[PDB]
């Protein structure tokens, strides 16, 4: 009959028991998540199983339905969302390969061992001491062991894994039609819909592209200013005019720079606001924090959280024991039910976490009414993007003087803006050529073009090339470089963050000009303002249910990327950057190398 | 009066109740009801009204569906569990069983039906399960193309608002 009654009829179906196989593996997480023992796993593995066993037997059988005669649009995107689900189209002994190859991949690089610099007994391992060295350390030689040691480990325990598992990943997505995993991998952001809404995947290698060339100024006149700032703490070991070494960035691989911010600071004899006083005198707690928080976010015009948030979650560490990990997060686990598990302390960065998770809660809110397939972001980017902004507002001194934590006669002194601006652009502007990298050497290695032989060799060519940082050590082609990164070793997509980084930023501007602040960008609070909420509200509750492109052009105006408010919120730190360069910020050249 | 056993929504309970006067003042200083609602009166013309031959519809529902008791609102159950006459109007009394009826284990012990052949009229019970072939050709479960109509709720206790077994009891 009618292909469209059976389409509606089977995701009926679908959803049907989705919204309780779901909540049940939900439920069996958390229990296990707030009370670790040895009998909460096999719960939990077994909600996992039976929940896993049912979406693959049902996701590859309506493949019987084509895709192509579907009429309405919110049917063929069901059905188009629910018909990729990977290797269960393939044979079952291939099947069991991919998963026993992820498995050894995954404990290879979990049980990491490294043990140098004396008798060999101590074992580091990464969690313990790695993060703690690499963070603290102000020593060449120590950060230079322990990455070269890790490295010389983990890649090659973990090349021919890979090797083989590229081949295996690129056969299944044959199988299905696609023409490489890298494809699949940059599906996601495929979108059809009216006649200039449409957007194909092959354009997205044009966008990413066409954006990086408007950010290369800025980030460069941050590149010179580290670097003319580490000629102090580092007297001949980091050249002039050449790039950065590798491990010196303050981090294991160079995602973040945040931890360089004490050996370079604008004006030392002035401290920050509130930083971790005061809270003490006026006597907080969590509870006060949290209260703050909904405080803050009902004076924008945005519903406050409801009675379950506050009975349920856990709001600090237990008193009986229990042990927890406690790293702190937002859950939804569906059926209307949203927690937040953390830890909780005195600090002011527990004070900004409350605001940023609570922000995600607001966007696990947001869009509880679409329907099951559809409950999710219009991207990759949009969930942490719609979160930051609430921690970007909420460190203005205008807010922390309205709250009573500052004297009412604290004046905005001129160095603690230009502090705030580079202690934020020492994280944010820093983390974008290296995710491009990342995603970019990705494609290419399952597009095809660069031969099984040349891998190696050529990742370290765009290392010089866009994020300017030169390897410290000789590689050969034995080594698996991007495999020490937990991200590619368990293997997970790279360019949400790009996405995420470009779209805060786009959705700050567009709210706060509508919220009337005239002066600097940085003195933005959205508090006793309801314009922005409304119109930030105005797209959270899309969901999935439309293409991303008309979700971003509902509160910013355009339907693709802009990076215009980006560089405008960093105006007067890039005025301030230029009057003081009288010095480099004549880009790298890429030739020199610490070992020739 | 009360009891503690209730019934699912296409099994849902029907009581004639004639020769009584009730008040239900009570309603006023009355935290405990989550929804009140009333259609064909406003409580003015209660003084010249008397209640005689009335009748009690009584069944658990989801929160979000409470909103579906009502004329109009379509809604998914609306047509194919229960349907509310345009004319006759009486009360709709809605109330929160969290803490009975919901536990930390699980309880399916409540039914729905969300797949039938053709509207449904006012006053329409449908019980028998037969299945539901969307294309005729009747079919032998579980072949492929042949599904079951009917479907489990299953309230918990740390659900959210609206996901949460209520009480709903129709007065005509
Ligand atoms: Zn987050």
């Amino acid at each position: 009959s009618t292909i469209e009654e059976l389409a509606k009829t089977f995701l009926e179906k679908f959803n049907q028991e989705a919204e309780d196989l779901s909540y049940q593996s939900a439920l069996a997480s958390w229990d296990y998540n707030t009370n670790i023992t040895e009998e909460n796993v096999q719960k939990m593995n077994d909600a996992e199983a039976k929940w896993s066993a049912f979406y693959e037997e049902q996701s590859k059988l309506a493949k019987t339905y084509p895709s192509q005669e579907v009429q309405n649009l919110t049917v063929k995107r069901q059905l188009q969302a629910l018909q990729q689900s990977g290797s269960s189209a393939l044979s079952a002994d291939k099947s069991k390969q991919l998963n026993t190859i992820l498995s050894t991949m995954s404990t290879i690089y979990s049980t990491g061992k490294v043990c140098n610099q004396s008798n060999p007994q101590e074992c580091f391992l990464l969690e313990p001491g790695l993060d703690e060295i690499m963070a603290k350390s102000t020593d060449y030689n120590e950060r230079l062991w322990a990455w070269e040691g890790w490295r010389s480990v983990v890649g090659k325990q973990l090349r021919p894994l890979y090797e083989e598992y590229v081949v295996l990943k690129n056969e299944m997505a044959r199988a299905n039609n696609y023409e490489d995993y890298g494809d699949y991998w940059r599906a996601d952001y495929e979108a059809e819909g009216a006649d200039g809404y449409d957007y194909s995947r092959s354009q997205l290698i044009d966008d990413v592209e066409r954006t990086f060339s408007e950010i290369k100024p800025l980030y460069e006149q941050l590149h010179a200013f580290v670097r003319t700032k580490l000629m102090d703490a580092y007297p001949s070991r980091i050249s002039p005019t050449g790039c950065l070494p590798a491990h010196l960035l303050g981090d294991m691989w160079g995602r973040f720079w945040t931890n360089l911010y004490s050996l370079t600071v604008p004006f030392g004899q002035k401290p920050n606001i509130d930083v971790t006083d005061t809270m003490v005198n006026q006597g907080w707690d969590a509870e006060r924090i949290f209260k703050e928080a909904e405080k803050f976010f009902v004076s924008v015009g945005l519903p406050s959280m409801t009675q379950g948030f506050w009975e349920n979650s856990m709001l600090t560490e237990p008193g009986d024991g229990r042990k927890v990990v406690c790293h702190p997060t937002a859950w939804d686990l569906g059926k209307g039910d949203f927690r937040i598990k953390m830890c909780t302390k005195v600090t002011m960065d527990n004070f900004l976490t409350a605001h940023h998770e609570m922000g995600h809660i607001q966007y696990d809110m947001a869009y509880a009414t679409q329907p099951f397939l559809l409950r999710n972001g219009a991207n990759e980017g949009f969930h942490e993007a719609v979160g930051e902004i609430m921690s970007l507002s909420a460190a203005t001194p205008e807010h922390l003087k309205s709250i009573g934590l500052l004297p009412y006669d604290f004046h905005e002194d001129n160095e603690t803006e230009i502090n705030f601006l580079l202690k934020q652009a020492l994280t944010i502007v820093g983390t974008l050529p290296f995710t491009y990298m990342l995603e970019k050497w990705r494609w290419m290695v399952f597009k095809g073009e660069i031969p099984k032989e040349q891998w190696m060799q050529k990742w370290w060519e765009m290392k010089r090339e866009i994020v300017g940082v030169v390897e410290p050590m000789p590689h050969d082609e034995t080594y698996c470089d991007p495999a020490a990164l937990f991200h590619v070793a368990n293997d997970y997509s790279f360019i949400r963050y790009y996405t995420r980084t470009i779209y805060q930023f786009q959705f700050q501007e567009a709210l706060c000009q509508a919220a009337q602040h005239e002066g600097p960008l940085h003195k933005c609070d959205i508090s006793n303002s309801t314009e922005a909420g409304q119109k930030l509200l105005n797209m959270l509750r899309l969901g999935r249910s439309e293409p991303w492109t008309l979700a971003l052009e509902n509160v910013v105006g355009a339907k693709n990327m802009d990076v215009r408010p980006l560089l405008n919120y960093f105006e007067p730190l890039f005025t301030w950057l230029k009057e003081q360069n009288r010095n480099s910020f004549v880009g790298w050249s890429t030739e020199w190398t610490p070992y020739a | 009066f009360n009891a503690t056993k209730f019934p699912s929504v296409y099994a849902w309970e029907r009581k004639k109740i004639s020769n009584c006067v009730a008040d239900y003042s009570v309603l006023y200083n009355s935290t405990f009801f989550s929804t009140f609602k009333c259609y064909g009166v406003s409580a003015t013309k209660l003084n010249d009204l008397c209640f005689s031959n009335v009748y009690a519809d009584s069944f658990v529902v989801k929160g979000d569906d409470v909103r579906q008791i009502a004329p109009g609102q379509t809604g998914v159950i609306a047509d194919y569990n229960y349907k509310l006459p345009d004319d006759f109007m009486g009360c709709v009394l809605a109330w929160n069983t969290r803490n009975i009826d919901a536990t930390s284990t699980g309880n399916y012990n409540y039914k729905y039906r969300y797949l039938r052949h053709g509207k449904l009229r006012p006053f329409e019970r449908d019980i028998s399960n037969v299945p539901f072939s969307p294309d005729g050709k009747p079919c032998t479960p579980p072949a492929l193309n042949c599904y079951w109509p009917l479907n489990d709720y299953g309230f918990y206790t740390t659900t959210g608002i609206g996901y949460q077994p209520y009480r709903v009891v129709v007065l005509s």
